[PDB]
């Protein structure tokens, strides 16, 4: 058997998966991930594949930090992975503008507050339910010239010129983040 | 697309690309802009890969950028939601709930087994003891 | 025991007190009220075999109450494979002379099944190890039983982590490490033979000996105990066999 390497974590709003090499040649996996003061706990048992979806585990408080290892069959050969504090290192989901009506001179761009794999009292909660004041969206708008706007909700209420169209994009932005503080662009919407 | 013609008429992005599929030159005479036009061409031909329709087990796919993500019922988990919950009856999974020994069987389901001094309750997980004195109680906490 | 605490009375049942002419020597578990697991190495220099007294329901060796109960040892059963001196294999299992009685100050650890030790036990993250051992490095005993909590780590990890020495011990498959290497906690010499207790869904069961280490509570460094899942069998094999003229028995291993 060879331990497995590289062994990289994959996630976006929540939904966790750690992958990992190489290519199962006559060798089977096990997961194992924990809390630092935590028991082990096994998953995807004797997989073949390469990956593991630990979103069950990690969504039972995104604020932890959990390390994960897996174990390498034909004690036995094993590779730790790296630390996951899921809330301060899962990726932004792509944002999706939501509508934006307008009433006279300014805009209302609403930014959808999409879901999370965080499951809470039977629901999926969202990233603002997660988050909270960490979250922050930003609106990358032009005159149809570049134009910013930054909100603490998800909506944008700007100024805009009678007649001339506008087009939209938004981001979401965790500030106080040193890693994936962004999520991609969202696609573009015009008036 | 480009119908006969209608090349003569300004761009719309509505006629143009919601009402139709446009190509980029199409999209970049409409937003003239470069970066506006490769903003826009990002998200607009990037393709939904929820349409392979991945999430398995009554799952919900969420689209992203060359991607997707599946949203799961709550017996299931996995990129796809491929893992059944209930089919992880095994004694390497949380000892399979037994509460001391556990024993796996080819096919069938594993059996829970007690220490010496315990028995088995009609769960078929659990063990009480069957002395005074168990071996790992502690007396003066029971 | 190494930044640890006191054991409440009767909250630390199993653990046994081995004494050698009177004078404490080492710790010990009992597993049932005939038979006392401890520590190879506390033997290496035992003079008068027919000398050796365990006790049960201790606390404070300062003041004695009735919980206390001592027995003969009337056996010391040794793995043939163990070396005077050095650390593998550091395991022994004793048979006392006169059964203990069993009550509330007095009870025994579970001895568990081997695959159980390995597939769920060995995951508990945290497990117990007492003594009346050192309280410091080169430091004094204690008087009053103390306990610690200490993580459990894979060789593998514990090696990756600790700072090689002068040709020190290899950590066997018969050991593995527990403790911290911040210099905080960890077990002691005086503590050998003790129990390394893990709890598992409402009961206590045996998962390792105190066995050596760099020192005590070293930076850099862990705590070692004997691996017992790896000695289920021996032990129940024995338990089952008739008691040997002399004190002092090597069984062969495995
Ligand atoms: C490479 C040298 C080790 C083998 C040696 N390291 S040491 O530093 O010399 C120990 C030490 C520490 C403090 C004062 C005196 C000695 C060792 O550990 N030797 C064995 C006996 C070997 C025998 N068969 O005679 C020993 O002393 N075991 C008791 C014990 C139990 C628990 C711990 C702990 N939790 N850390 C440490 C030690
Ligand atoms: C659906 O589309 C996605 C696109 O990435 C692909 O990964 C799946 O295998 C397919 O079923
Ligand atoms: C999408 O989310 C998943 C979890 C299920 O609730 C589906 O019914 C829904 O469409
Ligand atoms: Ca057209
Ligand atoms: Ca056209
Ligand atoms: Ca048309
Ligand atoms: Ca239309
Ligand atoms: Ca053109
Ligand atoms: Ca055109
Ligand atoms: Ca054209
Ligand atoms: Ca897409
Ligand atoms: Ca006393």
């Amino acid at each position: 058997t060879v331990a497995a390497y590289n062994l990289t974590w994959k996630s976006t709003n929540f939904k966790t998966i750690l992958e990992w090499e190489p290519k199962p040649v006559n060798q089977v996996y096990t997961v194992q991930i924990s809390t630092k003061s935590g028991d082990w706990k096994s998953k995807c048992f004797y997989t073949t594949d390469t990956e593991c979806d630990l979103t069950d585990e990690i969504v039972k408080d995104v604020k932890q930090t959990y390390l994960a290892r897996v174990f390498s069959y034909p004690e036995p050969l094993y590779e730790n992975s790296p630390e996951f504090t899921p809330y301060l290192e899962t990726n932004l989901g792509q944002p999706t503008i939501q509508s934006f009506e307008q009433v006279g001179t300014k805009v209302n761009v609403t930014v959808e507050d999409e879901r999370t794999l965080v499951r809470r009292n039977n629901t999926f909660l969202s990233l603002r339910d997660v988050f909270g004041k960490d979250l922050i969206y930003t609106l990358y708008y032009w005159k149809s010239g570049k134009k910013t706007a930054k909100t603490n909700t998800n909506e944008f209420l700007i100024d805009v010129d009678k007649g001339e169209n506008y087009c939209f994009s938004v981001q979401a932005v965790i500030p106080s983040r040193t890693v994936n503080r962004k999520s991609t662009d969202s696609p573009v919407e015009c008036m | 697309a480009n119908a006969f013609l209608e090349e003569l008429r300004p761009g719309s992005l509505e006629r143009e690309c919601k009402e139709e599929q446009c190509s980029f030159e199409e999209a970049r005479e409409i937003f003239k802009d470069a970066e506006r036009t490769k903003l826009f061409w990002i998200s607009y031909s990037d393709g939904d890969q929820c349409a392979s329709s991945p999430c398995q087990n009554g799952g919900s796919c969420k689209d992203q950028l060359q991607s997707y993500i599946c949203f799961c019922l709550p017996a299931f988990e996995g990129r796809n939601c491929e893992t059944h919950k209930d089919d992880q009856l095994i004694c390497v999974n949380e000892n399979g709930g037994c509460e001391q020994y556990c024993s796996d069987h080819t096919g069938t389901k594993r059996s829970c087994r007690c220490h010496e001094g315990y028995s088995l309750l009609a769960d078929g997980v659990s063990c009480t003891p069957t002395v005074e004195y168990p071996c790992g109680k502690i007396p003066i906490l029971e | 025991i190494v930044g640890g605490k006191v054991c409440p009375k009767g909250e630390c049942p199993w653990q046994v007190l081995l004494l050698v002419n009177g004078a404490q020597l080492c710790g010990g578990t009992l597993i049932n009220t005939i038979w006392v697991v401890s520590a190879a190495h506390c033997f290496d220099k035992i003079k008068n075999w027919r000398n050796l007294i365990a006790v049960l329901g201790e606390h404070d060796l300062s003041e004695h109450d009735g919980d206390e109960q001592s027995r003969r040892v009337a056996q010391v059963i040794i793995p043939s494979t163990y070396v005077p001196g050095t650390t593998n294999h550091d395991i022994a299992l004793l048979r006392l002379h006169q059964p203990v009685v069993l009550t509330d100050h007095v009870v025994p650890l579970c001895l568990p099944e081997r695959t159980f030790s390995e597939r769920t036990l060995a995951f508990v993250r945290f497990s117990l190890v007492s003594g009346w051992g050192q309280l410091l490095d080169r430091g004094a005993t204690a008087l009053e039983l103390m306990v610690l909590n200490v993580p459990r780590l894979m060789t593998q990890d514990c090696l990756q982590q600790s700072r090689k020495v002068g040709d020190s011990p290899n950590i066997t498959e018969y050991m593995f490490c527990a403790g911290y290497s911040d210099g905080s906690k960890d077990s002691c010499k005086g503590d050998s033979g003790g129990p390394h207790a893990t709890h598992y869904r409402g009961t206590w069961y045996l998962t390792g000996i105190v066995s050596w280490g760099q020192g005590c509570a070293t930076v850099g460094h862990f705590g070692v105990y004997t691996r017992v899942s790896q000695y289920i069998e021996w032990l129940q094999k024995l338990m089952r066999s008739e008691p040997r003229p002399g004190v002092l028995l090597r069984a062969p291993f495995p």
